[PDB]
């Protein structure tokens, strides 16, 4: 999971901001690293084995629309 | 308009891909990268905003992780009950 | 500050359902000619030439 941790401090600073957030614990970076992961998780299942179900090898933004009604739904 | 750099989160959008594929690395639509980044970042600022309402309503300024944790259950509540 | 509380919740939710649906909208088409990001290795070619995902530029045609 060297991965996650690409994800920087002052990427998940600008979100928060974009929030309306003025002020954050630092252990906001980890928590905020974890919820991506379970969103990325719960959406790339979805988006690739709908790929897989319609036999294509590339996933397409019409994969990932699908995935992202899939979980809007749940 | 993006928050997130590209790279680290298609590096990280690959990772969790690789999972589903049996070790194999299905190529994306750029437009599918995007797409994914944007709802990605969509989600954590909705989160951020709902968390910070909860942090104003405990009379603070500062974000804290239970302020988030407790936004995630109210998101979970939300969809349960509507 | 309840009671406005979960107004501003309610607002926020709104806010947050428009622009995923605005995004559906946006993105569930063919784009049949763009880029495929080649995975393996993090690139895609650009009228540039090969270039990295969110990168720099790594052969010129």
């Amino acid at each position: 999971r060297d991965n996650i941790q690409g994800i920087t401090k002052p990427a998940i600073r600008r979100l928060a901001r974009r929030g309306g957030v003025k002020r954050i614990s630092g252990l906001i970076y980890e928590e905020t690293r974890g919820v991506l992961k379970v969103f990325l998780e719960n959406v790339i299942r979805d988006a690739v084995t709908y790929t897989e179900h319609a036999k294509r090898k590339t996933v397409t933004a019409m994969d990932v629309v699908y995935a992202l009604k899939r979980q809007g739904r749940t | 308009h993006l928050l997130i750099r590209k790279l680290p989160f298609s590096r990280l959008a690959r990772e969790i891909c690789v999972k589903f594929t049996r070790g194999v690395d299905f190529n994306w639509q750029a437009q599918a990268l995007l797409a994914l980044q944007e709802a990605a970042e969509a989600f954590l600022v909705h989160l951020f905003e709902d968390a910070y309402l909860l942090t104003l309503h405990a009379g603070r300024v500062t974000l804290f992780p239970k302020d988030v944790q407790l936004a995630r259950r109210i998101r979970g509540l939300e969809e349960g009950l509507g | 500050e309840d009671d406005q509380l979960l107004q501003k919740l309610r607002a926020s939710r709104r806010r947050f359902q428009r622009r995923m649906q605005r995004l559906i909208e946006k993105y569930n088409q063919p784009f049949e000619d763009t880029p495929v990001v080649q995975m393996a290795t993090l690139t895609y070619e650009t009228p540039q030439g090969l270039r990295i995902w969110g990168g720099r530029l790594i052969k010129e045609r």
